[PDB]
């Protein structure tokens, strides 16, 4: 059987809700404050045996204000988030991230996910990157700096055009209903 | 079934969404700019 504990910490949904959600509906570009009422109760076929998980999500909304589970989960296998669309803060998120998901837990892994990817495509956006870089992170990008640190693996994923998502946020889970293996 | 070494479960499959919060907080602010907000947070 086994379970798993699905908590997103950062910036990005990654492993939130957003990808069921999204995924089946709630609009991407509209609002987000009604997913505050997660803690949502599934019934299905958990691979193994009938049986499902719980993904408690935080907020901070009338539902409850007080909550602060995202202080410092003792997870095994964490959510790092990011976008394509970078100029020249690829430097920052890596020194920011790495040194910040460790200082709250001893040394915590992460999985990159990609969603954004479908549209920071474009060169518009990429012209306002061009301010500082041009440089997109292209789902290679990703990996690279994913495996640099054992992480886990950044996966196809997006949103708006429909990359998988599942698959992406299913290597972030999976690193819960088994030990996987790296790529090295 | 998914497989990925882990006894090739199924990732949260289909079928698992019966509805069981309150929230419910209408647009307040959308989402303009990216960043989202931390899981402290979630919503606006
Ligand atoms: N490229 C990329 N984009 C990411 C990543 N993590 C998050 N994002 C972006 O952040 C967005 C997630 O929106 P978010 O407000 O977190 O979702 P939500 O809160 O679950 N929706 P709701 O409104 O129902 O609460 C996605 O559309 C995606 O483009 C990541 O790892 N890579
Ligand atoms: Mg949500």
């Amino acid at each position: 059987m086994q379970t798993i504990k699905c908590v997103v910490v950062g910036d990005g949904a990654v492993g939130k809700t957003c990808l069921l959600i999204s995924y089946t509906t709630n609009k991407f570009p509209s609002e987000y404050v009604p997913t505050v009422f997660d803690n949502y109760a599934v019934t299905v076929m958990i691979g193994g045996e009938p049986y499902t998980l719980g993904l408690f999500d935080t907020a901070g909304l009338e539902d409850y204000d007080r909550l602060r589970p995202l202080s410092y989960p003792q997870t095994d296998v964490f959510l790092v988030c990011f976008s394509v669309v970078s100029p020249s803060s690829f430097e920052n998120v890596k020194e920011k991230w790495v040194p910040e998901i460790t200082h709250h837990c001893p040394k915590t892994p992460f999985l990159l996910v990609g969603t954004q990817i479908d549209l920071r495509d474009d060169p518009s956006t990429i012209e306002k990157l061009a301010k500082n870089k041009q440089k997109p992170i292209t789902p290679e990008t990703a990996e690279k700096l994913a495996r640099d640190l054992k992480a886990v693996k950044y996966v196809e994923c997006s949103a708006l055009t429909q990359k998988g998502l599942k698959n992406v946020f299913d290597e972030a889970i999976l690193a819960a209903l088994e030990p996987p293996e790296p790529k090295k | 079934g998914s497989g990925l070494s882990a006894q090739d479960i199924s990732q949260p499959l289909q079928n698992s969404f019966i509805h069981t919060g309150h929230g419910d907080s209408d647009p307040r602010h959308c989402w303009g700019f990216p960043d989202r907000i931390d899981e402290l947070y979630l919503g606006n």
